[PDB]
């Protein structure tokens, strides 16, 4: 139609993805193993009218072409994976986190998914799931005469038998560092999986070869600071209705043009 | 019981106006 | 007229709908009792211009033919029976219910419909009726001479006589369940009947086949959530201007059509 | 009549069509399950005049010839199927996709359907209906005495009998993938069936075979942009505007060659 009615389309809809991701954010506060995103603009191609070089005559040279530019195609939805805050919940069941490092969990599929989120649960046949029936890699599989179940920060799981004074040891519980924490691909559930943006993902002990720890007791709850989000949704708000103006004020143009 | 001396206020001189759409959905 | 206006209708119709709905929960908060309902929608006729498949040429398929498509028809409005939560009356002539099940009452045409809602009061004749004259079913009759009506967990109603120190079983107080909660039509007064959806109706006493118990003394409030419904109503105050705003769009462009 | 009119009314009735396509787009929202549609526009004939090649002198080649052309015939509607945003209904019944897939439903003709829809329901004998009646594939039957519902996120679908201290499987709820989501001939009711160009349907357990999860107490919503459509419906106004304005212009033209 009008160039200006493409350039503020793609404008509103740069601002409605940011406004979306803030949203997002927002609504994630309080929300274990949740991390925040930031959306990355990036500018879209520039229409050539005149060459900024291209010399006119033999000795000008015209410094500064004209040239018109569109679009604020959001290159990226950048994702940081900071530390979070632990908190008490006191639950047996309940681990979190501290630095680098995430849980292999197997898909239905056999494949491999991983989270930052320790809020394990057991199912009928005594393996530790979390949160959907997420069998756990490698398989740990709890006894049915446990009475209480601990996990050292070190990944050793072991429970407590009757009678047996003893903390059996059942299972290892192993963490995976990858070089590139934001290339992670989310598939809901807040699981990722690895991508070709990740890398090649690398397994060790927890602790060990830059890993974290695992604090039992503990919830690591979203690194989503309110206020700075706020003062983005600020930011962005005022940034969508100018950018709803200039589709406006396009649109009078074109009705007074018409009405010629 | 003040909670629903204004809860109640609120929510039967509220549903009535989403009825009749003079709706700000913004003082709420 | 045009295809656009009668798209636009039933789009603005649904959302009317939706917002009927939406205020019909919001009225009902603070009314024991009352069970939620949620608006299900639906697409209509899809005015198919060339055919998805429909083979153009001996060797091309013509993938993703041409669909216009109209209408937002309301398909449902489901009735979510989930658990009401109680609140103390500390009045004798009311009990709630824990769980599935439905009082049952002999409408003045001797057909059977159900409330959950006990609200039960005493008649002129020793009856039990509910809220209108609603005589449940068995028969049960209060006499004058019991002091205090205790109706238990196990859903046995006794009464205690004057003198007489022991609380003779006067009667069984015993709910119906169903298998599809959602099917029963209501009628009104927090009553719905049996219809050919939910399913034959089965009758027990309290605690026993999967019903839920009594609790005297008790009502059961709403299941509406206040936050819930704003957060919905605004969603639905969106959509309905986005609707209008179409519709307004449509009668823009046939009023400068008929202009030429 | 006039060459210039036919060429002005393709374009009325291609706007016309765009905006057919923004209302059923527009009015869908708060549909689950829905997805987008956009329109696909494609010129008609060139009436050839002088041939781009044939060369005017011995040498000379008369670059660029004159063709006119006419039309803006509407080729296609495709439909954008990504997936849509997942919001907690909290629902034991209602099931949403992360990914690929479709439930397979089986109309009353016999013939099979496939609705990415999973507000689902139990009929009076306690089939998984969905929304209408519809039963889903394979057949799904809730026992009378089950008491809770949940469907593992691998499709498993489980009852929790009375008094027995078990969640019977009674059943595997298998999703179907097609190679071409957008070839799917919508019958409306939020069904799609199959036609040659979609490809034949791949029924697999959920996550096998890139199909999807089953995420219990989710619905998807669709994924209808609201400020792009309202945008495009500023955009087709304002077309249908300069379009109708063309068509003045040459009614003009030609009462003042009838006056001639």
């Amino acid at each position: 139609m009008i160039s200006s009615l493409w350039i503020a389309k793609t404008g509103l809809d740069a601002q409605q993805t940011n406004m979306d991701v803030i949203a997002n954010n927002l609504a994630n506060v309080s929300t274990n193993g949740f991390k925040r995103q930031r959306a990355v603009f990036e500018d879209l191609l520039y229409q050539t009218i005149r060459q900024p070089g291209a010399q006119s005559s033999e000795q000008t040279t015209l410094p500064s072409g004209l040239q018109i530019g569109t679009g604020v195609r959001p290159v990226a939805t950048e994702r940081l994976h900071s530390q979070g805050n632990l908190s008490q919940t006191n639950n047996s069941k309940d681990v979190a986190i501290k630095g680098q490092g995430f849980f292999q969990v197997m898909l239905p599929d056999g494949t491999s998914a991983y989270t930052r989120d320790g809020s394990f649960q057991v199912d009928q046949n005594g393996q530790l799931v979390t949160a959907g029936g997420f069998q756990v890699q490698p398989a740990i599989t709890i006894p049915a005469n446990a009475l209480s179940i601990t996990i050292g920060r070190d990944g050793v799981v072991s429970v407590t038998q009757q009678g047996q004074a003893a903390p059996v040891q059942v299972g290892q519980l192993n963490l995976t560092t990858f070089m590139n924490d934001t290339g992670l691909e989310s598939i809901g559930e807040n699981l990722y999986i690895e991508t070709q943006s990740s890398g090649a993902p690398n397994e060790s002990t927890p602790g060990l070869n830059g890993a974290g720890l695992l604090y039992q007791g503990y919830v690591e709850t979203s690194n989503v600071n309110v206020a700075e989000e706020l003062v983005n949704m600020i930011q962005v708000q005022r940034a969508y209705e100018i950018n709803s103006k200039a589709v406006s004020t396009t649109d009078q143009m074109l009705q007074k043009l018409t009405q010629l | 019981d003040l909670q629903s001396s204004f809860l109640t206020l609120l929510v039967a001189q509220l549903k009535n106006q989403d009825p009749t759409n003079p709706l700000q959905n913004n003082e709420l």
